[PDB]
């Protein structure tokens, strides 16, 4: 691993940081609220009497299992353009509340039912918010919206005094003030009704054909979920590193009994990373704390690769009464789980060191380790040795009231000093 | 660690980040260089003596009271009372001591390695330096340590600044009392002042705030749908999860590069300060400096080093003139 | 009547539904600014044993939500009306409470004003008031309804000292009416006491209407303690009924170690804040 | 460019230019920091050549370990080497001092 | 100033800049750290008396 | 902003913000290095005085 982290078949004496160890998860768990009833969609789509666009019919969907895999045959689905969640990955999520706003509009306006759009229908009839998350579904309806004479049934709004805020209905049987005369229902000269109809026939061409469009808007946010996908929840496991899929929130870690004070309107915990720390069990209503799996960095202490091929592995800041001392298959990210883990395990204030043995004797140290501990390569028959570094040769002075030490000789020593003065000049 | 900080335990994000090349091996190498530089700084400043000297068991230095700067064997840490006050006055954020609440909120590859030299052997370097400078003068800064009575050493430190030996040998009681009073009141002034170790506290707090801000960067969407990558991989298909994860990669990697560059500049400044401290220890302590206003204010006499969390404190004993008189001169 | 008072530090609620502890998380949302006018309003319908029409209850503007606070014995204040002009031209919302129910709905009320003033509406002698609704008289184009648990959980301390302060907050952000509420019976008689309190949400529901209008509903068949005078323009008058106006502000909230909100700082107040 | 069309080729090339420009920014910043460090070292070397070589330095432990006597400069690829000839005491005797 | 240099009097730009987090709040701190240091630079050089 | 709808303006504004901020970060980085260059000279001047 050391030879692989830096491109070389020879590694010089020292300590090298190679990678990190982290306990891998054992088995995955999914926990959704136990819902058996199904929210029907047949009456949502298979109905020939949908409302117009200035008053679109909004259906709130409630506690159910949203298996959106059998609806694709209830309409042609000319366009299934969806924002937020990708269309395919909907069956594996849980939503707070979902609203189906259905209506029928003119074809040229189908692209106008979108976040942040402007025009006749996105300013005066039905405005979609800029941060809209949800799906939009549109298709044709010419099979029945056709008469030999006319279909005087559908309506929309032309003139409004001001643009309406997103998600607002504006039903109003009022007469617009055209011109200056404030007519009170004359509806004659300079007073026209603010709504026009949708008489339709098969004779009319493409683009003006009625497009039936339903938008499904979901508030995928932190709240007790109401509608969920078709996943069979499994049993809960605690104090053991697993993958959890808590009510649509996926992650890895250990779940422990938590003593927090989740208020009834709260469902998720949070720390300062915008990552979930605590979560309540959806079908138990118990507060359990999520702690990420044990991990740390590994440093490889090597003597000269020409001297020996044995190494000493240091786990930084880890108390290895944990899984390092009792390691098993498929539990650690490093595949080299071949240590006996029974001998030459020394605990260091920088994390325990395995592969080297501590001794009481102290020397000046070659390979630094940390926290006053160092490593070297020593004889008895040869091994990597760990010890507290020796600061210097302890000695004493002979201080006294009337004692002075005077040298009688000298030496002219020629030491050396090396100082960089400049580096290479580079242009690009 | 890029592998865990930028991407949280996700194979897809790590694979996508692998395309960016050496934008993460460079960061690890730079941080390792910074750590090695800080390991070398303490050795440069303190490890100036080949051996370690111990004071004689008897403590009489001609009336000079050094009990406030020598280690106290009764204390568990074997530190000087002034060193203990310095340790108490400066509070460290993290030290990386077998951790296995804000520091606990760093399950993001942000690990504070512990220093090579514990503050038990740094105290030993300080004690050796101070014992050498009280029991051998500056002679141990050149070659072998040569014993000399402290009154003689102080007389020659006077002779260094242009006042003859007789001044000390005729006012020794007065100089001893003044030095003892100054050493006694420096502790009181240091403790009573609301913040005297401002520089070391700023050094600690700057790193603490840098790590805090780096942690808080994970809560930033960076123009993505969400600031947590386990949601994007569970909310979007791989074709668009690619783009969103890449945007998060760019944002978090830019924040990490900014952090590393700021750490490099801060480490350069700290290295300059440590080189100044090493020069000050070599000249003020292991000798007498004739440079004006280098070792304190006034004609410098001597200096005593003391350890402190991520720093050093020099006690500069200096000779300051006093009440003067006019005279007619030719 | 009508009078003015100082809001002090009241009307802060939980913005989001996540749990936090020992954090200084800051939000930007519609809030009630610290130290602002709160205007009392009193309904005065009693005079001896005679009707004595009062023509009370003027129209209160509703902009960016409204904050409410009253100290009623049992059910003096019932609900609220939201909409525009209450006419058969624009649809409007109706909130009214019950014994244990709430029947808030959206309709096109042509008229719903029949308080049924009583010839013996004096509370000292008797309080005979059962099902005095006389509401939903007409409905031109009305199909939306909603029924759930009542917002106010009136709790009695068997004495008048522990008066409830039923702080409510109403918002109209993209539909989704938020009805944050908390009961704080720590009141002792002083209006808007010095201190700090939070508000938890009750119900969230989208309809979509503008609502440049706001009033209140009272059980006028049983009312008392309604002093009347000509106090106006920064004066005093007993109402036991508060109204405050919310603006989009930025708040710095200090979550407690337990998880509650201990303090907040308004980022649009004095420069120190 | 050969495999793709400009409508997406310009976007992908812009991404690649952004990446390469960021890499060059990092290289330039690292070079600037290294140049600051080398300039500090060169200032120290100039001071040592001015004091240790062009004179005798009374500063202790500056121009070599021990009492400084004299110095010699030598050139080296991208640097200088100082040969500090210094005076260091030797075998000593105790003495009663007054 | 990020609120003028990056986004020039554009509310829909300032709101989008917040998605980058407390990114150039460091820039204000970094430049203030230099500016505060400059006043200390000219003071330690001259105020020696 | 006047030639694009909010949908595709946000992705286009982000392009400008991530560039101006990057060009603003470079200015701060240059100043920080330049501040150390001046501080080294300021320290020398204080020592020289
Ligand atoms: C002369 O100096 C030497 C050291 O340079 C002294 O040697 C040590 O002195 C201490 C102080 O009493 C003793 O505890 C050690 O046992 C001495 N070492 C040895 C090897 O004997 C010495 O005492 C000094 N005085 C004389 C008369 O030699
Ligand atoms: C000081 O030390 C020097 C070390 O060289 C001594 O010189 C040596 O003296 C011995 C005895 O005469 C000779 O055998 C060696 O050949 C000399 N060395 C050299 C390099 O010439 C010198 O004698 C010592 N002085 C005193 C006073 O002890
Ligand atoms: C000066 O030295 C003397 C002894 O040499 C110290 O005297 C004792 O110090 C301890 C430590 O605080 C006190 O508990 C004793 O009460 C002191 N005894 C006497 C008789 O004074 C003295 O503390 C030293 N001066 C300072 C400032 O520490
Ligand atoms: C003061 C007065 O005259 N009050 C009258 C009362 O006499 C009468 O019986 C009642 C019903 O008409 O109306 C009221
Ligand atoms: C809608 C509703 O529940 N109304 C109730 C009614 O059923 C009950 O008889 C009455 C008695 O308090 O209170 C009110
Ligand atoms: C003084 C008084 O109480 N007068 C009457 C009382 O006679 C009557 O019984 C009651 C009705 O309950 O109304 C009142
Ligand atoms: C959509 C709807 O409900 N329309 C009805 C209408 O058919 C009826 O004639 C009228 C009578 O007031 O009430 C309304
Ligand atoms: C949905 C809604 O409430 N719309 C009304 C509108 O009908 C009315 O014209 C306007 C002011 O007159 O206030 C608003
Ligand atoms: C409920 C309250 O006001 N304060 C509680 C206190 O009673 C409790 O002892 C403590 C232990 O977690 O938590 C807090
Ligand atoms: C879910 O399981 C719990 C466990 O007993 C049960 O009480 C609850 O009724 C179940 N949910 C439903 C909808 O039945
Ligand atoms: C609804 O389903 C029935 C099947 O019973 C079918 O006859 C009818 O045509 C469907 N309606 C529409 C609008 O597709
Ligand atoms: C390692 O030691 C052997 C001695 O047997 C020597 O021949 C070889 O050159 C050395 N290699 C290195 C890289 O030091
Ligand atoms: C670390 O492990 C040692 C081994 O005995 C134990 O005594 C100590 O309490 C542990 N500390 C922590 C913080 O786990
Ligand atoms: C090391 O020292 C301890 C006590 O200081 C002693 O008990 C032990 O036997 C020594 N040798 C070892 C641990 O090999
Ligand atoms: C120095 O003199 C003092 C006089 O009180 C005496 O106590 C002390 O023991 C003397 N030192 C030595 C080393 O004899
Ligand atoms: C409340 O309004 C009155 C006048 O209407 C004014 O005098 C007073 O200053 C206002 N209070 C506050 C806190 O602004």
């Amino acid at each position: 691993e050391t030879k692989c982290t830096l491109k070389s078949f020879t590694v010089e004496k020292g300590i090298y940081q190679t990678s990190n160890f982290r306990v891998q998860p054992t088995e995955s768990i999914v926990r959704f609220p136990n819902i058996t009833n199904l929210c029907p969609f047949h009456e949502v789509f298979n109905a020939t009497r949908f409302a117009s666009v200035y008053a679109w019919n909004r259906k709130r969907i409630s506690n159910c299992v949203a298996d959106y895999s059998v609806l694709y045959n209830f309409a042609p689905f000319f366009a299934f353009k969806c924002y937020g969640v990708s269309p395919t990955k909907l069956n594996d999520l849980c939503f707070t509340n979902v609203y189906a706003d259905s209506f029928v509009i003119r074809g040229n306006e189908v692209s106008q039912i979108a976040p942040g759009q402007t025009g006749n229908i996105a300013d005066y009839n039905y405005k979609l918010p800029d941060d809209f998350t949800g799906c939009v579904i549109a298709w044709n309806s010419n099979k029945l919206d056709s008469k030999v004479s006319g279909n005087y049934n559908y309506l929309y709004r032309l003139f409004r005094k001001s643009k309406l805020k997103p998600f607002e209905r504006d039903i109003s049987t009022e007469i617009y003030q055209a011109g200056n005369k404030p007519c009170n229902g004359v509806a004659g000269f300079n007073c026209y009704f603010p709504l026009q109809s949708y008489g339709f026939r098969p004779t009319y061409g493409v683009g003006h054909q009625p497009y039936r469009v339903v938008v499904l808007s979901f508030e995928l946010l932190h709240a007790p979920a109401t509608v969920c996908g078709p996943k069979k929840s499994t049993n809960l496991v605690k104090n053991k590193c697993v993958n959890f899929n808590f009510n649509g929130l996926t992650g890895t870690g250990v779940l422990t009994e938590s003593n927090k004070k989740f208020l009834p309107f709260q469902q998720f915990g949070r720390d300062i990373a915008d990552t979930t720390d605590a979560v309540r069990d959806p079908q138990t209503l118990e507060i359990l704390d999520i702690t990420p799996c044990s991990f740390g960095g590994v440093s490889v202490i090597t003597p000269g690769t020409n001297t020996s091929n044995q190494v000493a592995v240091l786990y930084q800041g880890v108390n290895c009464t944990e899984v390092p001392v009792a390691i098993h298959a498929d539990q650690l990210t490093p595949t080299w789980r071949v240590y006996s883990t029974g001998s030459n395990v020394f605990q260091t204030r920088a994390g325990c060191l395995i592969g080297a043995e501590y001794v009481n004797n102290s020397y000046e140290c070659d390979i630094p380790i940390g926290a006053g501990i160092c490593a070297s390569y020593q004889t008895q028959s040869q091994s990597i040795i760990a010890y507290t570094m020796s600061l210097g040769a302890e000695n004493s002075v002979a201080y006294s009231n009337n004692s002075i030490a005077i040298p009688t000789n000298f030496t002219i020593s020629v030491t050396t000093e090396i100082l960089p003065v400049s580096m290479t000049k580079t242009s690009v | 660690d890029c592998t865990m900080y930028i991407c949280g335990d996700s194979t897809e994000c790590s694979n996508l980040l692998l395309q960016y090349g050496s934008f993460c091996t460079q960061l690890k190498r730079a941080l390792t260089g910074i750590a090695v530089e800080q390991d070398k700084n303490t050795q440069e400043v303190f490890a100036q003596v080949k051996q370690i000297y111990k004071t004689p068991p008897i403590k009489y230095f001609g009336g000079f009271n050094f009990s406030q700067i020598l280690p106290d064997p009764s204390k568990p840490s074997k530190r000087s009372p002034i060193e203990d006050l310095l340790f108490n006055k400066v509070t460290l954020a993290d030290a990386g001591f077998i951790k296995q609440l804000i520091c606990a909120q760093k399950f993001n590859g942000l690990t504070v390695l512990p220093p090579l030299l514990t503050d038990e052997m740094i105290a030993q370097y300080t004690s050796a330096l101070l014992a050498g400078t009280i029991t051998s003068g500056w002679t141990f800064g050149a070659g072998p340590a040569l014993q000399i009575p402290f009154p003689m050493q102080m007389a020659y430190r006077f002779n260094g600044i242009g006042v003859t030996q007789n001044v000390l040998y005729e006012n020794q009681k007065l100089i001893a009392n003044q030095f003892n009073s100054a050493i006694g009141k420096i502790q009181d002034s240091l403790s009573s002042t609301p913040s005297a170790l401002g520089k070391l506290q700023d050094v600690v707090n700057h790193n603490a705030q840098a790590l805090n801000t780096l942690v808080k960067q994970l809560s930033s969407k960076f123009g993505a749908i969400s600031s947590v990558l386990n949601d994007i991989l569970s909310r979007l298909d791989p074709p668009e999860a690619e783009v969103q994860i890449d945007r998060l990669i760019t944002g978090r990697l830019q924040s990490l590069q900014t952090y590393v560059t700021q750490q490099l500049i801060r480490a350069a400044e700290i290295r300059a300060s440590a080189n100044l401290a090493a020069t000050k220890m070599s000249e003020c302590v292991l000798g007498q400096s004739k440079r004006v206003d280098f070792c304190g204010k006034g004609y410098h006499l001597m200096s005593f080093p003391q350890s402190a969390p991520h720093g050093v404190v020099f006690l500069h004993v200096t000779y300051v003139p006093a009440q003067e008189k006019n005279f007619t001169t030719a | 009547t009508q009078s003015y008072t100082n809001s002090f530090t009241r009307g802060v609620y939980y913005p989001d539904k996540v749990f936090r502890s020992s954090v200084l998380h800051s939000t930007q949302d519609l809030f009630l600014p610290f130290f602002s006018n709160v205007t009392w309003f009193h309904a005065i319908h009693v005079s001896g044993t005679n009707g004595t029409k009062r023509f009370d209850n003027p129209v209160l503007p509703f902009n960016d939500g409204v904050y409410f606070a009253s100290t009623e014995k049992s059910n003096i204040i019932r609900g609220w009306i939201f909409g525009t002009t209450l006419d058969s031209k624009t649809q409007s919302l109706l909130i009214v409470n019950n014994a244990t129910n709430v029947v808030i709905k959206v309709c096109e009320f042509q008229f719903c004003n029949d308080p049924f003033l009583d010839v013996y509406y004096h509370e000292n002698n008797k309080s005979r008031m059962e099902s005095e609704l006389r509401v939903y008289s007409s409905a031109n184009n009305c199909t939306f309804e909603y029924v759930s648990q009542p917002f106010l959980m009136d709790l009695e301390g068997k004495q008048g000292n522990f008066k409830n302060l039923r702080e409510f907050v109403f918002k109209n952000i993209d539909g989704y009416f938020k009805i944050y509420s908390k009961h704080t019976p720590v009141n002792l008689g002083r209006d808007l006491p010095q201190g700090f309190s939070a508000l938890e949400p009750l119900v969230d529901l989208p309809i979509g209407i503008n609502i440049t209008r706001f009033q209140t509903l009272l059980a006028l068949h049983r009312s008392y303690l309604t002093p009347g005078d000509s106090s106006s323009s920064w004066t005093a008058g007993a109402a036991a009924y508060y109204v405050g106006y919310l603006q989009p502000r930025t708040f710095l909230l200090k979550y407690n170690e337990n998880g509650t909100i201990t303090d907040a700082v308004d980022c649009a107040l004095d420069p120190l804040s």
